């Protein structure tokens, strides 16, 4: 709840709340009943809107990728990081570091392909998705052994229900996920640097299970995070600059604010 | 011993009599009061001009005839150039009042008709033209009244309001106005209608320019008539007083 | 078999919900916490902070720290005007990159009151008083210091304390405003103006810069989350 | 052992949650926990400012 | 896994239903109530309120006031007719378009007393004498005043409060009765006629007219809610 | 429960319950048994069904659209607005402010469009509906990166399984909704007149997430309104006339009601 | 938590309630709250007016 | 702690600053108050408009020249045409007030002069 303004009245004295000195790096805390007069007002407006907790939990799309049944593509492989899409990055990069569970859901969405192919009568498809932390065996084809997932976490789905949803704690060497990295992978002070140095989560594949049809299918899979039981530190500005690559804080410079046309123009 | 007919009331510096009066209609049960602490929203503090804002002012007469298809006043507006009423709807940012409505007709024992007097909250009016909407100067008539029509309005590619009274204006049955707060003077019973409205609102203030809360109609169901020989001359006055009118956010004068 | 029966919103993808489901990492150890300064619990203790407003955003200026000065230098005459900007603290240009305004964005409604602070960055020989002035909607905004001086002012007296603060209150008909554009609910105006005028002696400039922080009071609140219309992509980084 | 707690209602009623799993990071997000406390950042000098004081004496 | 069995009426849209449903946004701020004069908590405090009936609805009176006007002048004879018209009071034209017949008709089945209260609007110096008469059906419409004596009637003497008032009363062979036209539920008739004369001195006019309001007693009750067959729409209006 | 009716007798006195006096603008409170003889009833009868909870919590379509899987029209969208069907307008303007809580409900339906294409084989379609407060970005295009729904709520359906349905709060910068508005949105007194000038609720777009065939598809969706938890000030007359537009309240002048053949006459 | 209640039953048994979500908004609508006072309307004048009495005297 | 320089008034939706100031005169010894019942005559209830009337209403300025000789200001007609207190002050036939008069001028040290700021009641020229 936020606070309630006093009612206050007229004043003559050798008080100076509005006369301060900005040079000492504190805000003013000064409430509007010292500059005018006011009324008693019961405030009843709630702060629960801007907690991080409500303003990072909710689902957001980072990532999209295609396999086929047939061809060449026949499965798809993607090393986990946010910083694809814009959107959640910028939510998070408004603090240094974070610490929080995962939510994650996959829309899993197939379309049949142009082709010349004749007497298609197509059987319901069910898809696998694989995560392999850094390590582990990769699969070099479709058909390889290391889709047995013998201690590998997977989802079998099936296309027409509910979409898949699991859950992943908050996986870290460290103590907080670093937004941020100033500084290098060597001690030679040379090679990778930046926030790509600590980004050692592992990889997702996703394939068909059966081909369905004898004529072609694309599979398009959606990645939604979804951040739970969230901490955060050290706030920063936001970007303002538009993102370039998804591995460092690269920019084009640009200017502080868009203009008017005088110093007194009450227009954009 | 005293009589219902009979009833006075003052308001600052003014004292209406009647001597034949109907009982007084409040509201929707409700008293005009000022506004409480754990109802506003702005946080300055606000000015209530009391005696000089809350008397009864008198607008202009309006005659009956026996043709008299009605009339209407936008409350707020009508008031906006009298005293220091409107001088301080005109200095401030935000207003809240609430109004008593008294209109006054007076004819003899041989004289009929029957008038319907409504306080309609919000009448929002419809245009002659489906295509646009009316213009402030087809709405609200300050220093004057504005009459309604007895046929239809024309259409074409104007801006006029459909003031074809058996609809009022707002698209309804005329017959059913009596679901809002209303007062009928019967010349052979009555000869004044008042009516306390306080204030009505979605929010605890509004600018009072931009805004009209309720509006004061005036509709004779039942025509005038007499023999002749009788007085044909019959006006009908009406007076608003404003109630708890306080103001909030001093400006610069203006309404732009 | 306990008989159940579906009901309209079942195998749907809502992407603000609250529910529970199935861990992939069993069992899995997390890395136990350490303090860290700077714990932040709730966005309005960031929008709290002054911040630097680019008030003179003219021109190139927008692409230099020019931006962010306001001039006043010694005037032959009185009364004049030295900058003004509308209270629209996430749709002006003035405000909606600044600490305040960026947060703000993600929102749809806005509460509370503003604090403006200035300090002013001449020489310790300059002297000078201004007219800083808020003015609620419901006329233009004031063309003079005698259509100015009528709504709510503060008189600024420059000289050792070299900072004021005009708070902006909350003059609404509603609750909430918009943080978009809309008319229904319109801010208002700040200005400011020459009380007397910039005083200096030989020797010294009679040219000096302003600076403008703006910061959020206790009673600031938002609501109605919503997407930036600022961050922007065409395909996926990399 | 069920957990009855507060809804989120307007001013001026409870509801029931029960944990289904056995790994602490499947539960529900933490919505309701309004707690804020800025003097870290608005005000972290070393000294005390009194707001009716000249800053600087 | 609890084992459990779906029930005929799954995955079904009941238009009609009473579930829960999780919220799009959550944690969101209500602006708070605040106290509004006219507070309504059931549609029986609306049909409660007096309304003006149309009984002239004849050729193109229905287009002017004169719908509303029932007229009575001095007559020559006595025993004769002023107006009559069925106890329908949601199919008849006379009443499906008051506040009454208007709630009246979003619902099937009605049940309740009547109130039609009739003011006389001529001058302070006419005087006269009314019977207004309600017959329960089982015969035709009473054509003389010797078959309306019969009913339930009340003489009203007019002078002084210029105001009657007829109670219809509940006369019928089940609880309810329908709002659309049905014999095995017909109300009955409703009748005024002279009981002397209007009699009036020189100077003055011998024709008046008498006005009708019509409501609802503490008894009235309404069921079935349904759709009201007076609005209609070709296209999605812009 | 109604009142009972009190049984009476016969009477001979100076008391008048029958004459009164309507100039006052008072209701008579008179019951039957003031005007005849009656006996002692016990009512049963319930004022249940007459509830504004009860009139108005019911579902009603305020509007539907189309969009196809290829060609021109992608996606749908539309500002939301009740005004557009007549049913639930006319029930919502009984009052002149309401305050209530919104279960939305959405019938999306599919229907293949003809043509000339050969070996069609449809996949299940998946949607996306997205709700845009105002002042958010909007999709220019159908894979355009808004669709990522960061902050903004969204829905994905399958074809085939249960309707989707949500929850809204009750979401108004002032106290009630104004379901009418006499004034303007400029201090000038010029401008939009009336209540389109407090409709700033947000928009709702529109989507096929996936193709699904190489055949066209045209999905139309149907939304559906209840209000719950209602409040309701100031009843208004009914409308009568018929309805034009749906920002205004412009109407065409039609006679008070329908007609009969003389004032004795019993039938219409 | 559950909260029991009356079911609407004819003239001349309960049910069971949970809330499931934390938002208020989510319950089910207000059924039964058959409270009326139409005294605002019907009779909203300053003066009593005693049924068996001369409205004017 | 604080010093005698600098001083704030409030008035209305008005506050003056000051960081260079000497002590407050306040009149003869008395602080502006309001009429008493055992001191008036007008029988009839008067207005109190406060915030709107008692806030600071500022003037054109005026430059200091090295021959200057002075300048006067007749307090009540000064105002008679600013805001709601001219309008008050136009609408009614008696009026009551006290007043809060502040003058300033800034200068540098380089800078030298003296000014008198009087108030004389009843100064009939
Ligand atoms: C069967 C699929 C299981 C998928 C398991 C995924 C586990 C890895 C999750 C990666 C989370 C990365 C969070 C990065 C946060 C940050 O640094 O900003
Ligand atoms: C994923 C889809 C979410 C949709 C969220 C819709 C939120 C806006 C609801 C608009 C309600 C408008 C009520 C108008 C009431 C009135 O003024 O009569």
């Amino acid at each position: 709840r936020v606070a309630d303004t006093v009612g206050t009245g007229p004043t003559n004295s050798e008080a100076i709340p509005a006369l301060t000195a900005a040079e000492t790096g504190h805000t003013s805390q000064v409430v509007p009943g010292d500059t005018m007069q006011t009324r008693h007002v019961k405030n009843y407006h709630s702060r629960s809107e801007s907690t991080i907790e409500n303003f990072l939990c909710r689902s957001a799309c980072v990532y999209f990728t295609e396999y086929e049944n047939s061809g060449a593509k026949r499965y798809a492989e993607w090393v986990l990081t946010p910083r694809q899409a814009a959107q959640l990055r910028r939510k998070l990069e408004f603090f240094t570091y974070v610490r929080f569970d995962l939510e994650l859901t996959f829309v899993i969405t197939s379309t049949q392909q142009p082709s010349t192919t004749q007497n298609q009568d197509a059987q319901i498809l069910t898809h696998q998705i694989m995560y392999v932390p850094p390590g582990g065996p990769v699969p070099d084809k479709v058909d390889s052994y290391v889709w047995q997932t013998s201690t590998n976490p997977s989802v079998f789905w099936t296309e027409g229900n509910a979409p898949p949803r699991m859950s992943i704690p908050f996986l870290s060497i460290g103590n907080a996920y670093s937004n941020f990295y100033d500084g290098w992978s060597e001690f030679s002070r040379n090679g990778v640097y930046g926030i790509n140095t600590l980004n050692n989560m592992g990889t997702l594949y996703a394939r068909h299970v059966n081909a369905g049809s004898t004529g072609p299918i694309k599979s398009t899979i959606r990645i939604y995070f979804k951040p739970k039981h969230v901490k955060a530190w050290i706030p920063r500005p936001p970007r303002l600059c538009q993102y370039e690559k998804a591995k460092n804080v690269n920019f084009q410079p640009s200017g502080v604010t868009t203009t008017r046309q005088s110093i007194t123009t009450m227009t954009n | 011993g005293y009589s219902d007919r009979a009833r006075s009331i003052t308001l600052g510096n003014s004292t209406i009599t009647t001597q034949e009066c109907a009982n007084v209609v409040v509201g929707y049960g409700v008293w005009p009061d000022y506004l409480k602490d754990s109802e506003a929203t702005a946080e300055d503090q606000p000015t209530q001009p009391d005696v000089a804002t809350c008397r009864f002012y008198t607008l202009d007469s309006v005659q009956w005839q026996k043709t008299s298809p009605g009339w209407w006043w936008k409350l707020p507006d009508a008031l906006s150039n009298l005293g220091l009423f409107g001088q301080n709807m005109q200095y401030h940012y935000l207003g809240r009042t609430g109004y008593t409505v008294h209109v006054q007709c007076n004819a003899s024992k041989f004289h009929q008709g029957c008038l319907l007097v409504v306080c309609v909250p919000e009448a929002e009016m419809g245009c002659a033209t489906l295509d646009n909407t009316p213009s402030s100067a087809e709405l609200l008539g300050g220093d004057s009244a504005k009459e309604f029509a007895d046929k239809p309005v024309a259409s074409g590619s104007n801006k006029l309001v459909q003031r074809v009274v058996y609809n009022a204006g707002m698209g309804v049955g005329v017959g059913n106005l009596t679901i809002f707060p209303h007062q009928w003077i019967n010349l052979r019973t009555n000869n004044s209608a008042t009516i306390v409205m306080p204030y009505t609102n979605s929010v605890p203030m509004d600018n009072m320019f931009r805004h009209n809360n309720v509006t004061l109609m005036v509709i004779p169901f039942v025509p005038l008539d007499y023999c002749p020989g009788s007085t044909t001359y019959v006006p009908i006055t009406v007076t608003i007083a404003p109630m708890c009118a306080e103001y909030n956010g001093l400006r610069l004068a203006g309404h732009q | 078999g306990l008989p159940t029966m579906n009901t309209p919103g079942s195998c749907q993808f809502l992407t603000s919900d609250d529910f529970q489901s199935p861990s992939a990492m069993p069992q899995y150890d997390v890395t136990p916490e350490m303090r860290i300064p700077g714990e932040v619990k709730n966005l309005m203790e960031i929008a709290e902070v002054d911040s630097v407003v680019p008030v003179q955003n003219v021109g190139e200026k927008v692409n230099s720290m020019e931006a962010y000065q306001i001039p006043v230098r010694s005037n032959e005459g009185s009364g004049t005007q030295v900058f003004g900007f509308p209270l629209q603290p996430g749709y002006s240009s003035v405000f909606s990159r600044t600490l305040l305004g960026e947060i703000l964005n993600y929102y749809t409604h806005w509460s509370g009151s503003i604090k403006l602070t200035f300090m002013f960055c001449g020489s310790a020989m300059a002297t000078g008083k201004f007219l800083l002035a808020y003015s609620p909607p419901g006329a233009g905004a004031p063309t003079k210091r005698v259509d100015a001086m009528l709504g709510t002012h503060v008189v600024w007296d420059v000289g050792l304390q070299s900072s004021c603060v005009l708070c902006i209150p909350w003059i609404s008909q509603t609750h909430y405003r918009y943080v978009t554009s809309d008319e229904y609910t319109a801010g208002g105006f700040i200005t400011c103006w020459y009380q007397t005028n910039i005083v200096v002696p030989a020797d010294a400039q009679s040219s000096c810069y302003i600076m403008c922080f703006v910061s959020a009071c206790n009673d600031f609140s938002v609501r109605l989350l919503k997407d930036t219309p600022f961050i922007s992509q065409q395909n996926f980084f990399q | 052992g069920a957990q009855v707690s507060t809804q989120k209602t307007g001013a001026h009623i409870h509801y029931t949650n029960i944990n289904y799993y056995k790994d602490a990071a499947s539960n529900s997000a933490n919505r309701q926990d309004f707690t804020q406390d800025p003097g870290k950042f608005t005000e972290p000098v070393k000294d005390i400012m009194i707001k009716s004081l000249p800053a600087l004496n």
